[PDB]
């Protein structure tokens, strides 16, 4: 299912952002609207934009209780003293309302006017709610009440009354009402009409998916706490990140005692350098019947010593060494005799016959996998290289 | 049944009518003239039929 | 981090399970304690019914 209709276009207009408000009355259901009232005086205050407005009421009409009207009015100001008074005339012939404002940023909202074919945007520079003002009867409780009547340091920054000043130190701004019904609406409504052609590929809007992702939703952490050394247990199938290659094999086989070639480059990825990983396999592997084995010595550091939970010893690799020659010689450990033949004891041997064969009744162990093609690949120099590796091997041992 | 004043927003109350009766606010003049007839309805719930119906 | 080898040396068991405390010579534990949640409406009706 494809985008087959209405492909509107989307046009922009900054000529009204700073002039743009949005005023609404919950109170006022949409079905009228206050297009036949006066509105006698309209304020801003446009530090910390806030709004009030005077607007007139009819009295004569039978909805107004005159009775009632001038009853209240003649306690809402002075009787007859009217030193502030509100309303000149005795009667309610005006109301005021107050607003509230929505929110402490406007940016990611924006008005919208419709067009066929074209949409018009601009953002809003503030959102106000808007009350009618109950505070006449503060003020005829006010009158009420009136007619029946250095320094030291303090911890009071959060204080009403600080903001209250911050508030007051703003004078209040006014201006001339016109309503909608003024051809002035219609005359700046058309500055919202932004020029410009139907369609123009946009200077911004350039970043890639992925890109506009990354910085839609950033690292929360903008440095990581341990290295990707693995210090400590670490991802494995998600490729170590920034690591060297001849480190990463050295992670890799770690884990995995025995293992040929030819599954690696999955792991690695198939954009691996061949010849380097070549070079970098004889650093950590040695080659016995088809497969790279993970050399002792650093499989065991120096400073190591007998592990598990038996006979303590010091770092002896001669042992492990030449159980691997034996694999190296013989097809396979057809014998048990090999722990004293270098006159070693079980437990000393028995965990590295684990770590590639298997056992068979009464005779002994054989690897778990067979000889592999390594041979398709041309470098018949390893098998010679590592024949005088054997070699210096066995003349060490052969010192036995 | 809850009425609101359009002047003032504040629930409305019946008075004393001096012709027909009244809604007024409380507090602003406007005042609302009773013109027509007019009900709620209740609805109340009935028992129901088992021992309404069992041994007759 | 050390290995079953040299826990030997400190006379410790390599199966101990750890996390208590040892405290004038007593292993003490500190037990999981339950809580009722915090910060969240509920209703209910009191024993009078209300
Ligand atoms: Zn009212």
């Amino acid at each position: 299912d494809d985008p087959v209709v209405q492909e509107i276009d989307v046009y922009l207009a900054k000529s009204l952002a700073e002039k743009l408000y949005l005023f609404q009355y919950p109170v006022r259901p949409a079905s009228m609207t206050y297009d036949d009232i006066p509105h006698l005086s309209a304020k801003i205050k446009p530090k910390q934009q806030k709004v009030e407005l005077e607007m007139a009421i009819d009295t004569l009409n039978p909805n107004y209780c005159r009775s009632k009207g001038e009853q209240i009015a003649l306690n809402v100001d002075g009787a007859c003293a009217d030193e502030t008074s509100t309303y000149s005339s005795k009667l309610m012939d005006k109301q005021t309302f107050c607003s509230s404002q929505t929110t402490s940023n406007t940016s990611r909202y924006a008005a919208a006017l419709y067009r066929q074919g074209e949409l018009h945007l601009t953002p809003l520079h503030g959102i106000l709610q808007l009350r009618p003002s109950f505070s006449y009867l503060d003020k005829a409780d006010a009158k009420h009440r009136e007619r029946e009547a250095e320094q030291a340091r303090q911890r009071r920054v959060q204080s009403y009354e600080f903001l209250q000043k911050k508030h007051a130190e703003e004078p209040w701004v006014h201006l001339h009402y016109y309503g909608l019904r003024d051809s002035r609406s219609e005359h700046e409504r058309q500055y919202l009409l932004c020029p410009g052609s139907s369609g123009v590929e946009n200077t911004e809007l350039v970043k890639s998916p992925s890109e506009y992702l990354m910085m839609l939703m950033p690292p929360s952490q903008e440095e990581e706490k341990d290295k990707p050394v693995a210090p400590s247990n670490v991802l494995s199938m998600a490729q170590l990140r920034t690591l060297p290659l001849a480190d990463q094999i050295k992670i890799l086989m770690k884990n995995v005692k025995v293992m040929p070639f030819a599954n690696l480059m999955s792991l690695l990825g198939p954009s691996i350098d061949s010849v380097a990983v070549l070079r970098g396999i004889q650093k950590v592997a040695m080659l016995v019947q088809g497969n790279w084995v993970v050399k002792s010595d650093i499989l065991y550091p120096k400073d190591s010593s007998s592990p598990h939970s038996g006979v303590p010893a010091e770092v002896l690799c001669r042992g492990r060494d030449f159980v691997m020659w034996k694999f190296t010689q013989s097809r396979w450990v057809v014998r048990k005799e090999v722990a004293t033949v270098t006159k070693l004891c079980a437990e000393d041997v028995k965990d590295f016959l684990e770590h590639m064969a298997v056992v068979r009744i009464n005779k002994g162990w054989e690897f778990i996998l067979p000889y592999d093609g390594e041979f398709i690949k041309k470098h018949p120099d390893v098998v010679q290289r590592q024949h005088m590796l054997w070699t210096g091997i066995q003349a060490k041992l052969e010192k036995v | 049944m809850l009425l609101f004043c359009p002047g003032c927003g504040n629930g409305l109350i019946v008075e004393e009518g001096q012709r027909c009766h009244r809604f007024s606010c409380n507090t602003c003049p406007y005042v609302h003239n009773i013109t027509r007839k007019v009900t709620n309805r209740k609805y109340p719930k009935l028992k129901e039929v088992d021992d309404v119906l069992g041994g007759a | 981090g050390k290995t079953p080898a040299e826990f030997a040396k400190l006379n410790e068991c390599p199966l101990d399970p750890g996390g208590y405390f040892i405290v004038k010579g007593v292993e003490k534990v500190i037990l999981i304690q339950e809580q009722l949640s915090k910060n969240r409406i509920i209703v209910e009706a009191d024993r009078k019914g209300a």
